[PDB]
């Protein structure tokens, strides 16, 4: 059984693994930085 | 929590605080330590 997709790739920079990054991407959402949707 | 000492240290919210901090300053996603 190759568990390849979601067992977190170490070369990826996120830790996030294939599927988790592409689930990430998907939802139009990143507040990167907090230092202060509008 | 007083039972023990009464020395605190201050948090504001949201502030590059290297610039408006108004000693150990420190700077956090989360603002001023
Ligand atoms: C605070 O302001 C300085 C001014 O250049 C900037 O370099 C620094 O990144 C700022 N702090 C944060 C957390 O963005």
């Amino acid at each position: 059984f190759n568990f390849s997709q979601i067992l977190p790739d170490p070369s990826k920079p996120s830790k996030r693994s294939f599927i988790e990054d592409l689930l990430f991407n998907k939802v139009t959402l990143a507040d990167a930085g907090f230092i202060k949707d509008l | 929590g007083t039972n023990t000492s009464n020395q605190v240290a201050v948090l504001y919210q949201g502030v590059n605080c290297t610039e408006v901090p108004v000693s150990n300053v420190f700077q956090t996603r989360a603002g001023c330590l």
